[PDB]
């Protein structure tokens, strides 16, 4: 039903957000449920981080503190919690967090200096901010980048401006529709070339 | 929760962590035993080390 | 709660990359986790000037011989040595005893007598 | 039967694991010991082995 | 289930020995083992130095 | 250090062997208290270095060096 | 008190000398 | 002059250094 | 512990030398 989740315009199935959370919550301490498991939850509850922060930061916060208890630590985790800060636009958390990342002994990841730029600029906040957490992570040995500072950093300023959030009036993340469909309209569609290479596959081979 | 590429623990897959005694768990141990038992049982133990010294 | 000792922070890290690689057309996302040393003494190690990191050859000499030992009794299969027995030996070369001189021994016997002959001269001070 | 080795609760429920599906039943663990053993492996070291004084010494010291 | 189930019957057969070598490590070796490490192997490193 | 920018494009064969190409040292670092039974990412590191100091390995015994490191490595190259 | 000793015999210089210290500093 | 020896060996570390401390205040 | 320097506190100098000397020919 279309709550769960259905097959959205480009025929992917995407799973519904409070559906996600509805699966963690039954699923938390399953001998199955893997670390990258939390992370796409987490990763699923965004568009409701930003257009209610106050009620949806508490589910994070929910999901972060049970993984901090079944696993002690895990870089997935703070990326994705540091991720879910900059889309509630919550900055000085980041900075907390990325602290207590240091602290805990974590390296931070590439992903963790896109999250600080994320957080950087869509908090409204000026660039030389996002700058400084670039070249510092350039510094690091976490960002490898092949072409000078400034044009590079000009083209990551552009990915993210095309990117823009799911509160604004321009960007992919901002465009709210989709093909609702229980079924996809092509059942043989095609990643690939060939037919072997066929999109939907049988579970048993998946 | 439906897609999950690979996993990768902190430690390596299939890999124990041979058990090894640190400095301070030990020294400082040995330390607050022979503090808080007795000084006559501390006698002891010197004698015994001292014993392993002249062995040595 | 953090993952390494209290101890190691100050040392280790825990560096996770996580990349996308393709396999057979398609690409799944698989990620390095691992615990290392911290880049001061990482370039400590790579000047060979690094303790608490020992050089393999002088644990046993001539490692060329060592981990390419292929296996000559009454066999002509020459298949090499297995992993575990290996590593098995390479941690109890490191873990051997050292001989402790009766110089330490003897500074550790002058240690046992300081709380003693400490209060003894506490004493005798007044 | 070295001292690492000779453990009777990891064996007798081994043995009886073994015994469950119908694997080799008639046997006294010691017979086992003989029944089963190096066989290109000369006679002295394996009466050596059988032998559970002369292996009771081998242990990790330090 | 059925994934980690099949990974498992690929790999895992192994883990089983090396937790019961490593119980015999934390039982037989550690409480004798030696304390400082550093100290052994800057000794094997100024042995080897000396030529012995 | 670049005066002319980088290349685009990237030649692909399979490398067989090791061969010192532009390289000046190799460093295997492996804590053997780290422990594992069967396939292990260290079986897989310590193989890399087998077949580096192997008779038919083109690239020269004499710069390849191995480690012991005393605490909890995950081994790298 | 036998393992303390067996324990407190195979210490190093350095070893000895933070095991007093820590000994004094917590103690006296 | 032995029963205070004797009670001496039977004190802990913290014991001998109270006491230190006390010897040390008072005289 | 107490007791014992309530005891020791009580004695004279030459009280405390002699427990000194009993305490070097003793445990020395």
């Amino acid at each position: 039903p279309k709550e769960i989740g259905f097959y959205n315009a480009g025929d992917n199935f995407e799973l519904t957000p409070q559906a996600a959370y509805r699966i963690y919550k039954q699923n938390c301490d399953e001998t199955f449920w893997t670390r990258l498991h939390n992370e796409k939850t987490i990763i699923h509850l965004l568009p409701l981080v930003e257009q209610d922060p106050g009620t949806n930061m508490v589910l994070v916060d929910d999901i972060f503190r049970h993984h901090l208890k079944r696993f002690g630590a895990d870089h997935y985790i703070y990326n994705a919690v540091m991720q879910a800060a900059a889309f509630a636009k919550d900055f000085p958390r980041c900075e907390q967090l990325l602290a207590e990342m240091r602290g805990l002994g974590l390296e931070p990841n590439a992903q963790s200096y896109v999250n600080m730029m994320l957080g950087a600029r869509l908090t409204g906040k000026p660039r030389d901010q996002a700058e400084a957490f670039f070249r510092e992570g350039i510094k690091t040995g976490a960002i490898s980048a092949v072409m000078r500072l400034d044009t590079e950093f000009q083209m990551w300023m552009n990915q993210l401006e095309r990117l823009g959030s799911f509160k604004a009036k321009v960007g992919y993340l901002s465009v709210n529709e989709e093909g609702a469909s229980p079924m996809p309209r092509d059942m043989w569609a095609l990643w690939g070339w060939h037919r072997t290479e066929a999109k939907f596959i049988s579970r048993k081979q998946m | 929760a439906a897609a999950a590429a690979a996993a990768a623990a902190a430690a390596a897959a299939a890999a124990a962590a041979a058990a090894a005694a640190a400095a301070a768990a030990a020294a400082a141990a040995a330390a607050a035993a022979a503090a808080a038992a007795a000084a006559a049982a501390a006698a002891a133990a010197a004698a015994a080390a001292a014993a392993a010294a002249a062995a040595a | 709660a953090s993952p390494l000792p209290v101890a190691a922070l100050s040392r280790l890290r825990i560096t996770h990359r996580s990349f996308l690689t393709r396999s057979r057309g398609r690409h799944v996302c698989r990620s390095a986790v691992g615990v290392e040393y911290r880049p001061e003494q990482q370039k400590k190690v790579l000047d060979h000037s690094y303790a608490r990191v020992i050089n393999a050859e002088v644990v046993h000499g001539d490692e060329q011989k060592f981990w390419g030992e292929r296996r000559t009794f009454y066999t002509q299969r020459n298949i090499f040595f297995p992993m575990w027995d290996r590593c098995a030996q390479a941690l109890i070369l490191i873990t051997r005893e050292v001989p402790r001189v009766p110089q330490e021994m003897a500074f550790r016997l002058m240690a046992v007598f300081l709380k003693l002959m400490l209060l003894p001269r506490l004493m005798m001070n007044t | 039967l070295s001292p690492y080795h000779r453990d009777l609760r990891e064996r007798e429920l081994a043995r009886r694991y073994l015994n469950a599906r119908g694997w080799v039943k008639d046997m006294t663990p010691e017979e086992m010991r003989i029944v089963f053993m190096n066989y290109r492996l000369p006679e002295g070291e394996k009466r050596k082995q059988m032998d559970e004084a002369a292996m009771s010494g081998e242990v990790y010291w330090t | 289930d059925e994934i980690q189930r099949r990974v498992a019957d690929r790999t895992c057969v192994q883990e089983q020995s090396t937790r019961e070598v490593q119980e015999r490590w934390k039982r037989h070796v550690v409480p004798r083992m030696q304390t400082d490490l550093e100290f052994n192997l800057s000794h094997f490193k100024r042995q080897h130095a000396r030529g012995q | 250090g670049a005066k002319r920018p980088l290349a685009v494009v990237a030649p692909r064969t399979m490398h067989r062997y090791l061969f010192l190409m532009h390289m000046e040292k190799v460093t295997i670092t492996v804590s053997p208290l780290l422990f594992g039974y069967g396939h292990t990412i260290q079986k897989a590191v310590l193989d890399f270095y087998r077949r580096a100091i192997s008779a038919r390995s083109p690239f020269p015994k004499d710069k390849v060096f191995l480690f012991y490191a005393i605490d909890h490595i995950t081994p790298r190259i | 008190a036998a393992a303390a000793a067996a324990a407190a015999a195979a210490a190093a210089a350095a070893a000895a000398a933070a095991a007093a210290a820590a000994a004094a500093a917590a103690a006296a």
